[PDB]
RNA sequence: ACAGCAGCAGGCGCGAAAAUUACCGAAGCCUCCAAGAGGGCGGUAGUGAAGAGACGUGAAAACAAGUGUGUGUAAAAACCACAUGAGUAACUGGAGGUCAAGGCUGGUGCCAGCAUCCGCGGUAAUACCAGCUCCAGGAGUGUCUAUGAUGAUUGCUGCGAUUAAAAGGUCCGUAGUCGAAGAACAGUACUUGUUUGUAAUGUGGCUUAUCGAGAGCCGAAUAGAACGAGAAGAGUUCAGAGUAAGGAGCGAAGGAGGGCUAGAUUAUUGAGCAGCGAGAGGUGAAAUUUGAUGACCUGCUUAGGAGUAACAGAGGCGAAAGCGCUAGUCAAGAACGAAUCCGAUGAUCAAGGACGUAGGCUGGAGGAUCGAAGACGAUUAGAGACCGUAGUAGUUCCAGCAGUAAACGAUGCCUACGCUGUUGUGGUUAUGAGCACGGCAGAAGAGAAAUCUAGUAGGGCUUUGGGGAGAGUACGCGCGCAA
RNA sequence: UGAGUGCAGGGUUCUAGAUCUGAUACAAGUCGUAACAAGGCAGCUGUAGGAGAACCUGUAGCUGGAUCA
């Protein structure tokens, strides 16, 4: 394939090789639009339906606080994590929450939380960081 | 069959590494003659004899102490005068010495003569 | 990792070889790999030759010998102690063993 | 290397540096030229013509005296065969193998040799029917 | 009956996502029968930390932002000039390592939380929650999401395939990519001149807004096309030329290479008959089991179906799978010797075609030995297994199907350049040596090492890998009687 | 020249479904112990039977073997 007039053979071969890369393959041949946050959108709105808790992976020993969210844009139901110290207390059933990604290349689990892929950002139009640290109050 | 200009290069490179002063090279073509004659002009090789054996051809050559390395490029890429310095920087060790040889309508010439004559050509080989 | 340069057998420049059967357990082993042992044993024991000298009718007598070639598989040769495990530099030494009696 | 098998033999014979004229010989030009054309009409292949000239009449390579090659002389005399002698010897070997297999059908080794032989025929045919030495629709005797 | 905002404002929805139902006889342009009329085209401001410049938040004597006039414009506001007051003006992320900066004080005790990654916390936490001091950037700083770089982890330049992931089981073969020396010839590619071909952007500059982005003027330019020129490489032809390129042929010889015909020395079983009169077999040790219907062992007769011991090897032959008794017969091949003939006929290979141990399947022949399945005897907690007794399909042959192996020297095929000693096999020999096919032991280089079919290298062509898993699995398709 | 609309079919993409059958994670549940030491019958590859389950048995192969002899 290294001959001077071999360009056609060379091009067709090298194109076919790239499908061995996971990155190129997923963009070409996988379902890249299945996710609430990803290629489609940076943030997602949804309504809280259940409060939930999950164990951390070994060797850690903890209960992590999680929320069941119905996503307006897809009608899927997903699990999200609630970040801050007393954070679970700032959320009621049937509140609206905005939800965000964990920051890995694909949608992947982070740290010791098994199988959860998003986190809460805002509750009832206001920043959760401000709610928890008592800098601002619920809209009421 | 091997390329004759490739065979020439490996034969002299190995013999130089083994610290021999002379070699016999077994299959010769028209551009092989012109390549060797170029290395003689720049004082990389000293003495050349050609044997007219009626079977292809063969040469006997004396090596100088100045030759570090030589090589052929395959395939022989076409180059504009704008392109030659890219190949010069890729192949040669220093901006101060060594030769990159190019075939042209004016015979074999080096990368300096290309500037003088204002001509590109096809890339052939190098030595330093 | 590769333990021996010859793969533990004497086959070179061939596809396939005849098999033989182990003396101790009847397992099949390739002829070029089997451990071989030669035996030349008198029919009459050394502890009887002094009686033979008064028992025989002939003026002189030569005792008949019996001849054998025996074959062993690796497991049997190691267990019967025809061969033993050896160090990484000893493995390379090749010398002919004695004929048994 | 060899074309149908893994051979790398090197047995050949050296061609001389210069050819001269064979003055040690005991015949004229015209006699040698007569000897060739007789051997030709009797039906000998041109490689055998060469062997006889060397062995019996004492002339090496059969050209130093004539300034002309054996097959060209046969075309000048009009004695040219219908098929080139190489292609002709390939058809013969094929026929032989098919005549063996016709009575000893079980021989897988002979079957193997036939498919090799047949391939070589077609490769030679395509050479000659490009140089206009055979009619375009020529086909094997099979 | 009427009606169609992917015109300008504006509203509702949808979403993670985007401004005023504002002024306009002025600037740039367009339209008419016009010393005039029209234009949401266009211009002017308002709104918003998408982007980009220049500067405030003090000095050691003495500091923005305000205000009033003038300007500015279509009218304005801002900008600039002079004149008045004065003394206002920092946050975001961090402080165990990567990675700049605290083993500080108090709470909490695998809780609550933190942490991109590695990891912290079970009562002595520089990592959680706070106080206090430090660090970094600073009118800005954190997070999420796509992409370029990191990355020689996509490799033209420039990676890998003995053992880490990775050379097709072996051949033939089309399309495709790649192809001697010598003597000559021609100009379409190739390279280059002149002329065309670029507003903005970008590039090399100079000049004016306090400065700096900004604005204004200059010069050269890509790919593409027109006409000339040069002939090294590539291309075409020739034969007083004949490759350590190929094919055809000659001579003497070598080999478990293959098909067929006709024979062979023993051995293992089975029957017949004769002799003898009590055990044989099997194991680590024993039991199933067989024997007075005479076993076992020793004779003589016979009947079958497999196989070729020892010699026999780091020996030979074959494309691989594979091939071992003796004669006769039938085709083709490899190597060697040499002054035979033809002359580029060649390398590698998608598609397509032929062979392929064993076990398996369809039909016929046959059936000694061995033995999946099945059945017993022992051993064990239990053995369905390992061991012993027995026993069927298969194991052999002819005519076919099938298509897999740790089909491995785990090392593709042609072709090169390469140190020494020793030992083989077959020819030839000036007896000094060579040519083809091997084994072995060092060296030098190489490599993560072990080691070396792995040294040197932009020679040609095909196959093939890209962190573990799921997975050589699902769906579709092609072959097969099925597997 | 033809908009619309009947009636059969196809081509695409989604979605329902009694029941069955894969995979993955299961702090540590039940039964054995198949592999790694000659792992207690040396291991592994192809093929064919059998079996609670790892697996066991015949046949040809390989050393990555417990032998460069
Ligand atoms: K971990
Ligand atoms: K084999
Ligand atoms: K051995
Ligand atoms: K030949
Ligand atoms: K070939
Ligand atoms: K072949
Ligand atoms: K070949
Ligand atoms: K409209
Ligand atoms: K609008
Ligand atoms: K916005
Ligand atoms: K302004
Ligand atoms: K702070
Ligand atoms: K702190
Ligand atoms: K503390
Ligand atoms: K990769
Ligand atoms: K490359
Ligand atoms: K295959
Ligand atoms: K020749
Ligand atoms: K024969
Ligand atoms: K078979
Ligand atoms: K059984
Ligand atoms: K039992
Ligand atoms: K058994
Ligand atoms: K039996
Ligand atoms: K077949
Ligand atoms: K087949
Ligand atoms: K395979
Ligand atoms: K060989
Ligand atoms: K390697
Ligand atoms: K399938
Ligand atoms: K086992
Ligand atoms: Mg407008
Ligand atoms: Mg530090
Ligand atoms: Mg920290
Ligand atoms: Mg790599
Ligand atoms: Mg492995
Ligand atoms: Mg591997
Ligand atoms: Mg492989
Ligand atoms: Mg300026
Ligand atoms: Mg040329
Ligand atoms: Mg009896
Ligand atoms: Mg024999
Ligand atoms: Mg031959
Ligand atoms: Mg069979
Ligand atoms: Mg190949
Ligand atoms: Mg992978
Ligand atoms: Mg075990
Ligand atoms: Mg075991
Ligand atoms: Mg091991
Ligand atoms: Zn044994």
């Amino acid at each position: 394939m290294y001959g001077l007039l071999a360009a056609r053979n060379l091009k067709k071969n090298r194109h076919k090789r790239r499908y061995a890369d996971k990155d190129f393959a997923k963009k070409a041949r996988g379902d890249i639009y299945q996710n609430a946050v990803g290629y489609s959108a940076p943030h997602a709105k949804g309504i809280v339906t259940e409060k939930l808790g999950v164990e951390a992976k070994q060797p850690n020993s903890a209960i992590r606080k999680c929320v069941r969210v119905h996503i307006v844009r897809l009608n899927k139901k997903v699990i999200a994590y609630v970040p801050h110290d007393g954070g679970l207390n700032q959320i009621e059933i049937n509140d609206e929450v905005i939800v965000e990604g964990l920051g890995k290349k694909g949608c992947r689990s982070k740290g010791d939380i098994p199988g959860v892929r998003f986190r809460v950002c805002k509750v009832q139009k206001v920043s959760l960081k401000a709610l928890v640290t008592k800098k601002k109050e619920r809209p009421a | 069959m091997m390329d004759k200009l490739a065979n020439l290069c490996i034969t002299i490179n190995n013999a130089n590494r083994a610290q021999k002063r002379s070699v016999v090279i077994r299959r010769i073509s028209k551009v092989c003659r012109l390549f060797l004659e170029s290395m003689q002009k720049h004082g990389y090789i000293t003495d050349i004899v050609y044997i007219d054996d009626h079977r292809e051809g063969k040469a006997v050559v004396g090596l100088s102490g100045r030759l570090n390395r030589c090589g052929a490029i395959c395939p022989r890429y076409d180059v504009e005068l704008k392109d030659v310095e890219r190949y010069r920087a890729n192949l040669l060790p220093s901006r101060g010495f060594g030769h990159l040889i190019v075939t042209s309508s004016k015979g074999l010439i080096d990368h300096r003569e290309c500037i003088q004559h204002n001509t590109g050509g096809k890339i052939l080989g190098y030595f330093y | 990792t590769k333990k021996r340069s010859n793969n533990g057998r004497s086959k070179k420049n061939r596809g396939h070889t005849r098999c033989v059967r182990c003396e101790h357990c009847s397992a099949m082993v390739p002829n070029d790999k089997a451990i071989k042992k030669f035996v030349v044993r008198s029919v009459i024991d050394a502890a009887s030759l002094d009686d033979l000298k008064i028992a025989t009718i002939y003026e002189e007598y030569e005792v008949p010998k019996s001849y054998y070639k025996l074959n062993y598989c690796v497991s049997c040769a190691v267990h019967i102690k025809l061969v033993r495990v050896r160090s990484r530099w000893e493995r390379k030494i090749r010398k002919e063993q004695r004929v048994s009696a | 290397a060899r074309m149908y098998s893994n051979g790398k033999g090197q047995s050949k014979s050296v061609t001389p540096y210069n050819l001269t004229y064979p003055t040690y010989i005991k015949h004229s030009k015209e006699e040698i030229v007569d000897v060739i054309l007789n051997l030709a009409r009797k039906g000998t292949p041109p490689s055998q013509i060469g062997n006889i000239l060397r062995d019996n009449y004492g002339v090496g390579k059969s050209f130093a005296v004539t300034k002309t090659k054996i097959l060209t002389l046969l075309k000048i005399a009009g004695l040219k065969p219908v098929i080139p002698e190489d292609l002709n010897n390939i058809v013969k070997k094929c026929v032989n193998i098919k005549a063996h297999l016709a009575k000893y059908t079980n021989d897988k080794s002979s079957k193997y040799q036939l498919i090799q032989m047949q391939s070589c025929l077609y490769r030679v045919a395509r050479y000659y029917k490009s140089k206009n030495e055979l009619p375009a629709g020529w086909k094997p005797p099979f």
